[PDB]
């Protein structure tokens, strides 16, 4: 079972520093060359750094814009690789993924889930969650309910319906940012024979502030 | 730096047919050891990239048989023998020959399907939000096709443009539709000076605007 798992991202102050970790398993980590790739709007995918294996002298290579600020290292006894980032700028904001070349000619065969790094002087703020119920009466066959999540920072927030039980007719839209910080909405469409007879609940979690909120959608 | 070019930003295709996506490198990707270092990746909405094909034509483990790759030197092609609705996403080529490693800008695969009118739902502010001094009016325009749609907000008949927050989902991997969320941000005070709130949508599936509204005074 092959997996790479990143950790350590989050909100960081401009000019500040941060260390990302990548833990491997399921493959011969000690033979692999490990890389970091980041993604941001505008640049798309961008290679960041690489550290070779011991046989290749643990040599490191960096992309120009991070040379001198970022340091990549690895600990084979722990099957981990680290990315130490210093003097962070707004342009370093993005999703960082750990990926590896397990063997010669294999390409970036394995990727982690990615971790979001946000460089900003703004502070962490929890969200407010408002249920959205229809005005009129159903019927008609399907009814759409919603969940408004606003005022939080930074991203991401996770939204589920009935703790994951409702997944099919769900649309969770990308957050939008403005003076009231982030605003995200999620809708769920269910049979009119499901709501309001049955309980429909919106579950919101904001990792950055450790906030968790469950709001029930009640008929107005 | 080697420049990777993927001319088409996107390619529309109907499920069942074969299609190809091309990529060009500013320099030959043939190495001294005789291998050609070009790889193809797929990135589905919200997920990390995944390797499809390494070194021009080798399918990675777990990748569907319908994918194949060809090319040499500086021109490469990714072909689908039969496209599937679930193939929506962005396809990237990458050169793994010299540092810095570089990626093409990507080509998004768009699945063509029958026209679908949007299901429009409008929502007055929740009482919970009003007691807090806010009044966000939300409008959902769901599961429509094609992707282009225009939304207009009217307050007592007059159009409002400032304070409107718009968000769009990517093409759905199962039904191939698109959805949009539009939020009119008001203060409880502003909200109460008026009575009629309207979410108006313009889409190719209708000659006249799709209109949904309600009145505060109810
Ligand atoms: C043009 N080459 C050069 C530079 C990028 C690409 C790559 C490749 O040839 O595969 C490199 O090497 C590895 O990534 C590698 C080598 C041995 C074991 C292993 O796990 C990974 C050698």
């Amino acid at each position: 079972e092959v997996t790479l798992q990143e950790s350590g991202g989050g909100l960081v102050q401009p000019g500040g520093s941060m260390k990302l970790s990548c833990a491997a398993s399921g493959f011969t980590f000690s033979d692999a060359w490990v890389d970091w790739v980041r993604q941001s709007p505008g640049k798309g995918l961008e290679w960041v750094a690489e550290i070779r294996n011991k046989a290749n002298n643990h040599a490191t290579k960096y992309t120009e814009s991070v040379k001198g600020r970022f340091t990549i290292s690895r600990d084979d006894s722990k099957s981990s690789v680290y990315l130490q980032m210093n003097s962070l700028r707004a342009e370093d904001t993005g999703i960082y993924y750990c990926t590896s070349v397990p063997q010669l000619g294999r390409g970036f065969a394995y990727w982690g889930q990615g971790t979001l790094v946000t460089v900003s002087a703004a502070s962490t703020t929890p969200p407010s969650v408002y249920p959205l119920a229809p005005g009129s009466g159903g019927a008609g066959s399907m009814v759409t309910l919603g969940c408004l999540v606003k005022g939080y920072f930074p991203e991401p927030v996770t939204v589920t319906w009935n703790s994951g039980a409702l997944s099919s007719g769900v649309h969770t839209f990308p957050a939008v940012l403005q003076s009231d910080l982030y605003t995200l909405s999620s809708s769920v469409t269910v049979p009119s024979s499901t709501w309001p007879s049955q309980t429909v609940t919106c579950n919101v979690a904001h990792p950055a502030s450790s906030t968790q909120v469950d709001k029930k959608i009640v008929p107005k | 730096d080697i420049v990777m070019t993927q001319a088409a930003p996107s390619v529309p295709v109907t499920p069942g047919e074969s299609v190809s996506i091309s990529c060009r490198s500013s320099k030959s990707l043939l190495h001294s050891n005789g291998y050609t270092y070009l790889h193809w990746f797929l990135q589905r909405p919200g997920q990390s990239p995944q390797l499809l094909i390494y070194r021009v034509s080798n399918l990675a483990s777990g990748v569907p048989d319908r994918f194949s790759g060809s090319g040499s030197g500086t021109a490469f092609t990714l072909r689908f023998s039969r496209v599937e609705a679930e193939d929506v996403g962005v396809y990237y080529c990458m050169q793994h020959l010299e540092y810095p490693f570089t990626f093409g800008s990507g080509t998004k695969l768009e699945i063509k399907r029958a026209d679908a009118a949007p299901t429009v739902s409008i929502f007055p502010p929740s009482s919970e939000q009003l007691t807090s001094g806010g009044a966000s009016v939300v409008c959902f325009l769901n599961n429509f096709y094609p992707q282009d749609i225009t939304v207009s907000w009217k307050i007592d008949g007059a159009e409002r443009s400032s304070g409107v927050l718009n968000s769009w989902t990517d093409q759905d991997s199962s039904d191939s539709t698109y959805s949009m969320s539009s939020t009119l941000t008001l203060t409880k005070d502003e909200y109460e000076r008026h009575s009629s709130y309207t979410c108006e949508a313009t889409h190719k599936t209708s000659t006249s605007p799709i209109t949904k509204s309600f009145n505060r005074g109810e």
